[PDB]
């Protein structure tokens, strides 16, 4: 629907993964943080190529898709919510309600027919973690749970973060993440020195294709996803050679860290013990239209209480911040923006060369063209499109 | 409660007849076959009028954008279409057309 | 031609109007005041996307196609007026007249077969009210009188205005310009508080739709029209309600106005009385490509003698222009901006999920598409084509 | 392949030529000077759409493809040569060798089967003049001779020149060097009247088409090009009238120059002898992409000794370049610039009204059409495809 | 007046001969079937010679753009060629080909 | 050693492939293309994928990944992006019993 179909027909294992340049529809997606959104003072975004309002009501969360029914403008051009629970169109003042959408009045013929008869779409909206999510999908919405990693929701889970827009398809941000062998590009990061990590170059892989990943799709709670275990059979790579003779050697720190990595739909990373041995890394990279995506970054370290909170807090802002999601993290943004290039065109799904350890991104593909819930398209975003025989 | 449309002959099949009632909006009367049916003038998707469009089977096309209506259930049939159309009852007494002045 | 055939389809009742995306050709347009062009000073412009020259000759007005005939290019890049009555491209010197565009000589080659065998395109220009108009058409061209609002051309008319490139397709300036209901975006204008203006948020429909609207398929010079008549058994609105609740008012001014609007092809708007009680304003929508358009503003008031004339132009420039032509529409051109997007990908021509004012642009379409005099196509632009034989 | 079947199907005596849109595959180009590339220094550049990678090691030139076979990254981006002989991809350390290309090391995964089993596309580099020609084709290269045109290799012969990326298709850039009638374009040169030139503002065409130029094509080195001989039966233009009245006279110096000119494939032209008497003007429009080119402009003039070389070098930077590749050159540059739009669309193919001079254009798309050695195209660049 | 061009069996159907003539623009003569027709030989889009066209019916197809002109009337009959082909009424007597001598 | 015991030769459908595990050794693919058997390595050249889940048209084998292919008597690429040859593996049948080359054909 999305690609050429000479393309798709040629990706038989992943063609509904290779399809999904708009993202996949019907999963919860997280686009930014609760203290970012106040009361009555509607924020704009978009996700998944649709242009939407987020506002707070009594505390409560609403999204409505910001396109007026009427001559498709964008309502944030310029807000007039002229009651708590409603939104004006600054154009010709059709009003909806946030709680469903529902076409209420119109101030310019409220004898109009379409009064009460027409509906602007809403979508789900749900805050946890100090993170909001929005279920970027149709009908009643499946449990958050089913599409945030393991332990994300724990109580005594405190995560910190934070989110940025970064130019590349959200499919290169995950594959890069999950990617065993990329781990080359971070032999520099300051983190590394700086908090005395143990950090391969690489790794030699061992044991039958099957060992080389987990699959998960009997996750009780519904999750999908897949887990990394290169490091079980193989043997980690610290001396780097070229004809024989070294010339780069990994970090020979005391800290192990990132030794449990698994990659969950709709495409959110945990990596886990990091960027340090009693915390956890939880990013998702949002699509936002097809060269775009939220890079949404966050550490979480369980706390007691707000004893600890502070504290980690305090610690967040001073090193792991500046050292891990930017020291660490910024060579991931510039590492999937090399790959815009050569997947611009589609082309990149065929041509590419893959070795051993991409096993793991295969396995990935794999399940995401087979457990996801809906290919977004171009004519979701416009307005679908149908003749029914 | 009920309002003479026409004759059942003035009307060959496949064709739509628009019936205007004082006060009120209008309807539309279909004859697909030996069968007639009801709804209002008024496509849901805007301000068109459907006795205007093209009629094929039991579906209805609207002039505007090409949405469409099954005639008989009222249910779209056709994007841009998405409200259902308001049906009326229709009796055929003595070769001749009535509409429900009211929908069903 | 220039839309997709399957959307063409759909729009059965105006599908010639959304085809002219590029505008209609063989119909006259203003692009410039005559102040602005003076003798032996050529000047650039694009109109219905064809690059074109203007000059000014022993006091008339010339103009020729902006693309020599040999390899293209524009004659502007490097004005070269060797004599009085031609002008010589500045790359191989080929020699145009402006009267007829005939290539009279070529410098590089004074025996080449091409001259007196070619012709460089020319487009009629007339000067009235001070306003350049060009016939971007072909064969004789039909009196300017055809293609302009009634008493535009009135002797004791004095025509006063503005002109600039907005960026949105020149539909979306008419349509909005001729929106019955979209009044609501001026309440908050200046005009209407400092000329105290009565003026409704909008009109709740009286009568049957065919009352709403009248349709002028001709008159005493062919001119092809529609007037506004929403107002004649419809109810101005004053109070905006959501819910039952008063949220908005209209103005209650003593000045009443545009109690007389009527929209114009090829595009052209005539507000009478405005924006004051003793003038009348008449905007035209020039398309100069597929995304943008001249805004062409004039306010006209009779003058009897050459007092009243300096008079009205001192008026002119210390009110009317700051407060009516900018400070009432320019709020016009953001309404007709925020609308680019959902009608870009001539989707919106479908989506759109119109109201009972718009009756009025409806009435419009249909006008447009079956009195237009033709549709301009990008093949207009590069060359025409046909195959066969 | 690159452009509209319909279209193609229009042009019926040049359509390999209109094709071409990227160029011709299997040709040496200039990409840069000499002394622009040094030790141990890799370069990128974009060359017939490829991106490619230029080093110097132990003084010879290598050139790699600058795109790693893994997930297609350019290597650029983070360049790493660990070892003198090799070039590291930044990601996930595939190790390439510049001399054959082959992935000869990977350091995240030194058991991997494709160690040795997979080569980084390479391309042929040479350097003649003190200017770097990449050979952007496939199996062994021929002869750069081939590719030059004549005395541009001569012993004694002193290259010095200028190079830029100029944006229009190389096509434009080179009917119009070859274009006989645009010298109007130079009639106010401070060339002209700085170097008392004699410069007629056109031509008035004599004899027939056939002599109008002279095609070659039995040149023993095998290179291919044609003559612009517009001047052996026509008449100069020095008078230019409309309406018979006299409007501008061109210029009447002294040194008789440029007598001599030729296009050659893959499309460099000769101008000789320019900007004086006694030199030469060699200059290539190299197809970076479909948009732009490189200007390679080169000057060359006879020296016997370095003690010549040093003062024609001196008289280059303080004379020749601002007065003639820049003074004369610059406004070739906007001419064929203002070309663009009408070419952009194809359409220019196809609605070009010619005139007589134009011949020498003509015998230019026909030979190119002939006797090019590939047409250079997108599938080229992302990777050839092929199904059985 | 009229310039004996050839004998009618010196051309081939469907073939396209030049006739120069001194100090005058050439001429291009047509056989289409066992007919003869002729034109002005340079296209009037350019500098192309039609005789090194391609013959349609009574059509010929310059070899530069692709425009086309009808050999019997000199009218466009395909873009980018607009100016009309100046004609000349040729006539076959004991089969000899003869060409007027002017445009007509 | 010399000679890897595959299978029966009944075993064996026409137009089937087998995959070949072989101890610290690469896997190798039998084909069966009528009645005459081939072999060649079981890992795709362009990267990870293997052949014996592929498609078999003729003497051609389509690589499940790109869709790419190679003709499995020769080794030689059938279909972009593979540009890499498989290494071929010669097949006999002795007694019925079909046996596979323990080293590649050079040339
Ligand atoms: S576009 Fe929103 S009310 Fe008209
Ligand atoms: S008004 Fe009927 S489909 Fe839009
Ligand atoms: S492009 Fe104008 S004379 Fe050649
Ligand atoms: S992209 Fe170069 S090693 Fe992976
Ligand atoms: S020269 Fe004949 S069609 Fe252009
Ligand atoms: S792995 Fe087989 S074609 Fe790519
Ligand atoms: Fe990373
Ligand atoms: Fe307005
Ligand atoms: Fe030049």
């Amino acid at each position: 629907a999305n690609v050429d179909e000479a393309i798709l027909k040629r990706v038989k294992g992943w063609a509904p993964y290779v399809d999904a340049k708009l993202g996949f529809r019907n999963h919860w997606y997280p686009v930014m943080f609760s203290k970012e959104i106040n009361e009555g003072e509607p924020k704009t975004l978009k996700l998944l190529g649709e242009n939407l309002l987020v506002n707070r009501i009594d505390g409560k969360l609403y999204c409505l898709k910001d396109r007026c029914l009427h001559r498709g403008v964008q309502l944030s051009v310029k807000v007039e919510c002229k009651t708590k629970s409603t939104i004006t169109c600054w154009y010709h003042a059709w009003t909806y309600r946030w709680e469903d959408g529902v076409l209420c009045d119109i101030l310019t013929n409220p004898t109009s027919a379409q009064i009460g008869r027409q509906k602007l779409k809403t979508y789900p909206v749900q805050e946890a973690k100090g993170c909001v999510f929005i279920y970027l999908g149709d009908g009643d919405p499946p449990p958050l749970a089913r599409d945030t990693p393991p332990n994300f929701l724990d109580d005594d889970m405190e995560i910190l973060g934070k989110n940025q827009i970064i130019k590349s398809n959200w499919r290169l941000a995950v594959e890069n993440g999950f990617d065993p062998s990329h781990i080359y590009i971070h032999k520099d990061s300051i983190l590394v020195k700086d908090n005395d990590l143990a950090l391969p170059l690489g790794f030699a892989p061992g044991g039958d294709r099957k060992q080389q990943t987990r699959v998960v799709d009997d996750d009780v709670v519904g999750r999908k996803g897949v887990y990394d275990l290169i490091g079980e059979h193989g043997v980690p790579v610290f001396e780097g050679t070229i004809g024989g003779e070294v010339v780069r050697e990994g970090a020979y720190g005391e800290k192990i860290v990132a030794n449990d990595i698994s990659i969950w739909l709709p495409g959110v990373l945990k990596v886990n013990p990091f960027p340090n041995p009693d915390m956890m890394n939880f990013e998702w990279y949002v699509p936002i239209d097809e060269n775009t995506h939220y890079y949404f970054q966050t550490l979480g370290k369980p706390c007691a209480n707000d004893e600890e909170r502070k504290k980690y807090e305090q610690e967040f802002e001073s090193k792991w911040k500046p050292m891990a999601l930017e020291g660490f993290n910024n060579d991931d943004i510039w590492a999937r923006e090399a790959m815009v290039d050569f997947y611009a065109d589609d082309k990149g799904w065929v041509n590419e060369i893959l070795f051993e350890s991409d096993e793991a991104i295969v396995a990935w593909r794999k399940l995401a063209s087979e457990h996801n819930q809906g290919i977004q398209t171009q004519a979701h975003v416009s307005g679908l499109e149908h003749h029914h025989h | 409660i009920w309002l003479k449309v026409c004759a059942a002959s003035d009307m060959q099949p496949g064709t739509i007849r628009r019936v205007n009632r004082v006060g009120a909006a209008p309807l539309a009367v279909y004859r697909v076959g030996d069968q007639f049916y009801a709804t209002e003038d008024t496509c849901t998707h805007g301000i068109a009028s459907l006795s205007e469009g093209t009629l094929d089977g039991d579906v209805i096309e609207c002039p505007f954008h090409g949405g469409a209506f099954n005639v008989c259930t009222g249910m779209p049939a056709s994007s841009p279409c998405t409200v259902p159309l308001g049906v009326f009852e229709v009796e055929v007494k003595e070769g001749e057309v009535y509409v429900a002045g009211e929908k069903k």
